[PDB]
């Protein structure tokens, strides 16, 4: 039972590890995309975006 | 023979005959079980 519990805890830790890494990558990419895009000049202010 | 090689003359004997052997084995097994249990919860009094 002790080894089985250790197996379960290690699997849970690996799941948390991968979820946290994916969340970090997604958050950083989302912030970079938001910074890259955003407000653009309207048609009357200037011709180009 | 009993002085030199006590294997053939003396038959198998229970672990409980040895002083503290069962205590040490129980302590080690309980330590392993506590190590397994703490990782999943079930707060228990630490052995050492």
């Amino acid at each position: 039972s002790a080894i089985s519990n250790v197996i379960d805890w290690f699997n849970s830790l690996l799941n948390f590890q991968d979820t946290t890494t994916s969340n970090q990558i997604n958050q950083q990419n989302f912030q970079i995309a938001t910074l890259a895009s955003g407000i653009k000049k309207q048609q009357w202010e200037c011709r180009y975006s | 023979k009993l002085l030199s090689d006590p294997a053939s003359v003396i038959g198998p004997l229970a672990q409980s005959m040895i002083t503290g052997l069962t205590g040490a084995l129980g302590n080690l097994n309980t330590a392993i079980n506590q190590i397994g249990d703490v990782l999943v919860g079930t707060v228990v009094t630490p052995i050492n």
